[PDB]
């Protein structure tokens, strides 16, 4: 099993889309490394797309609680909260393949069915949590927060350079020769 | 006397058919020792496991009026029989049970 | 694994609806307990809500066929064809829980369609089942033939002393008994 | 994982509805706990919301043939037939937690369609069962027949110490 | 499995959802880490998105039962029950994530046809139940029981800081 | 596993529908046994209500090519293929419980839709199949086959003792107390 | 199990229809057996109703690349693509059981909606595929290529003395004796 | 099992269509091959039907970023994506079987509901794609840019021979003598 070997020496990876099993998942995982050794520094590997915010946020809160570096490593893709996923490695070591594309909007959301003050409740949510998103997108980021606004209004696909460029990785492997 | 039996290999016996059956022994030096003047005695603990016992295990309406004494005998024949060679327990003259 | 201690102790337990897979899974376990220790008695607890008729059948044959006694004991229901089963057991040796319920009636089937003579065969087919079914209730019960057939015609729900003096069954489980306990 | 664990210490451990695969399944850990050890308790921990009838009694009937007691504790709920398993312990050693309820009402069936004559059986039948089930609660409580054929006509939600109070627990428990 | 380790180390884990079998599962953990070890803490990180009130009921009432103090994180979300359950701790341990919240509602439940006396049964269960979860809710913090009848009328979002100052926590972890 | 146990003294089931999964398993379980020993008995046990027809030939052939004998019991119902199946083995080696049944039937068949001579070629093969079958059961029992092409016109439906008179079993056990 | 005692003795059984998880585990199993040994017989028993034409192809190839000579024994029946792997064994080593029958048929196909010359581009190679089918079986066969072409128009069904005439197989087996 | 001894002899075997899952589990194999020996080759088999593109992408990048060489052999068909891993393995070490075919064309796409702007931002990510894509197969091949554009407009089919002319592949295997 190649996963357990991954596993076994630092290796954290993230292929499926963020849901709460996976995040709960990814939680364990993170704790349980962080138990074995609180110096070493764990690696998150992000080939997914977006998902629920609040896992997302639970999972960036479990990156920023323990002491050893996450290191973030962008492959295939990373949208929307894998996006803030792979920006919120620590400074330095957040890397992408060359190929692959960083893709980020504001968020999507679907209530049910109910009364109107509680559609103006959601809604109020709904805001912070863009609010939220924003902050976290400008807080690893060098581009101001205006920008940030006028960039997520839509889709925005970036490349690995385009990305770099942009400071959500710091560096672009090519090859190891 | 050979005392308990059951602790040694279940071959040592093997030995005994001899003694029990032709009443004698070869030592490795070729020399016929006579057993016909002798009385063998083989103490054993075998089939009192269930002693400390009030029932089985599944659903019972009666109870299993039989004595102690009784379930003793059949669990001491039972395990002889699964134990030893049909040979040698049609060698043993007598088998007695304590109660 | 309570039911693997339960098979040591030579008790096959049968919870499921009588099937094909769950006739084949008895039979082996009794030729498997019978090679065992063919003196030893094996116990079978019947907590099913019947089942087909032909697994009813081989199931009933294992049971005449193997050398030790066996002992059958009702456990909740016993509904169309485990009645039989219950009754099937080594005579003075089937007993059931005071609270347990017995069941039988005349065996239910449906054809698909077919032409005439179809129906006809598969209608003398289903005639001899019930027969055969009404001759294995006559011969493993107290009450003569006639009364079964009256019987059978409906539902027929018997409690545990009713299925006893039915002849059903010998003995009504009350409450756990020490053995003799005598030197 | 913990159900073994628990098992070791002769806790049988019910919280999933009552039908004939879990009667089985508590039937034969009963016989094998009694064989085990015929002096020590068996705990029952009962957070079910009922079941059937036929596994009630098959489960009811293995409890009080087992030579040890029996010690049965609701925690979270005890619903309806799950209900007269609560009350179906040894006398004194039936408890409740705190914040726990215990649900009796009269059986609810399903049959299909049928002759006249069949349907007439089958409400004999029910009838017989509703019978069985208000005697069975009279036993193991402190009410008269009367008055639980009158409370278990409708729903009928208890709490720990309306339990208590009505016969179905000996004790509430708050903290070791 | 991490989760095995982390059962190893003293933790358990409640990030699914609140029905019978995770109530059951957190019972009998919490029961065997009690007796493996009854001094030192356990901790419970919490990710759950509610769930049935008996079983948060049940899971509350083996919280307060065991000896060893509970500590809860609240860490993504704590709706419903599950706000129940992080205010549920021990006193001085409740903490939780930076920007994780705490949403807080009366319960919600809806029931099969019936005839109006049934109907008013459950009805009345259901006001006994968020008067139970009123009072669950109000022992637990700092805000009198009145402005959490007013509160949670509606859906009430609190963040880290909201909760802290509601009391529901004692105070907010950036980093261990 | 009594399954296994039972395999350790050479018994087989054949107790599902006689289909390509189950007639491969038997074939294999069959060469193993052979394997094992050439030169003592194998049981085949047959509670299955029928099944395609090439699974049954195939395990046809495989019984009739390993050389040690092979003893068939029925136990429950041997309908279509399994009557068949059960014929098909070591003369005087036959079994069936006392309450057993054998049903007898000529093949069923269904196509897709297609042209005409697609639906002639599929007749011809079914006709080709069902003159097999006649063969088959003609060679292993004693029947004529005239009797046999008017028996199996509609479903056959036997007894033990009624098989036993008709060929396909030579005997029928009540009880191993009584031998 | 049986099946891992008649893989020990170079013995593999194809008893589902041809597919790319069949041909796959197939092939598979003929490298490992080379890997064991290179110079021992390897056993195929066919009683498959047919399947893809991709995974025969692999098949058939993976049968004429290894060094060891492949014995193929038809035992219930060989339809279509399975008819081809049977004639495709080691010559002098083709088998099948008295009561087997083995069909021969050209390919069928379907495609889903498109443009015309999606559709022509289809046919071209429908009939690129039937020709290439049409020529193994000429090759592994002691029939012309013309007689193939006119027989495989419809259903053809063949009995085991027939597909011996035939030149599909070799030897009829009878019993052990 | 036979796929862990081969595993155990350095060969990754691709049967299935490329997605998420199936690129996750191939990355993870040449990690961990990568990592127990740097030196010697690894062995990728390709009987697969094509995929998405982000596979595609992150596959590529993995298997031209470690640093041992990659053999890649076709057999049974290797269409779309797969194609490309067909090309993408090191010069002179890529081959195919006799009967093998190759496809290739321009990805297919397809976007839900949206607004006029979110598909012009659609359309323009997937003419990126195709370009990259195109980009890809001229890089890795013998053949100028432009006969690509020109060839892959439609479904283009290529037998061994015809692969090995077009330069997707360095040579053909026969047999082993």
């Amino acid at each position: 099993d190649p996963y357990a070997k991954l596993f076994e020496e630092r290796v954290i990876f993230l292929g499926v889309q963020i849901d709460d099993a996976s995040a709960n998942d990814v939680m364990a995982q993170l704790l349980c490394l962080e138990s074995m050794d609180p110096d070493r520094d764990i690696s998150v590997y992000i080939n997914s797309p977006g998902g629920s915010f609040t896992a997302l946020t639970a999972i960036y809160d479990t990156m920023q609680y323990v002491k050893p570096d996450v290191q973030t490593v962008c492959m295939g893709q990373a949208a929307a909260a894998a996006a803030v996923l792979l920006a919120a490695g620590t400074p330095g070591k957040r890397m992408a393949l060359p190929n692959a594309r960083v893709l980020i909007h504001q968020p999507y959301s679907e209530t049910g069915r109910g009364q109107v003050s509680d559609l103006e409740i959601a809604a109020n949510e709904i805001l912070r949590m863009r609010s939220q998103l924003e902050d976290m997108l400008a807080k690893h980021s060098t581009t101001p927060v205006e920008k940030i606004r006028e960039d997520i209004e839509r889709d925005k696909i970036l490349t690995a350079e385009d990305a770099l460029s942009y400071g959500l990785i710091d560096q672009v492997i090519s090859t190891r020769k | 006397l050979f005392d308990a039996v059951e602790k040694a290999h279940p071959d040592i016996f093997n030995s005994l058919l001899q003694i029990l059956e032709d009443g004698r022994l070869t030592d490795s030096q070729g020399r016929v020792v006579d057993f016909k003047n002798t009385v063998i005695i083989m103490t054993t603990n075998l089939g009192t496991r269930d002693i400390s016992k009030g029932f089985n295990l599944g659903f019972a309406a009666q109870g299993d009026t039989k004595s102690n004494y009784e379930r003793m005998k059949n669990k001491v024949s039972d395990e002889l029989k699964q134990h030893f060679r049909p040979e040698f327990l049609n060698r043993v003259d007598d088998v007695v049970v304590f109660p």
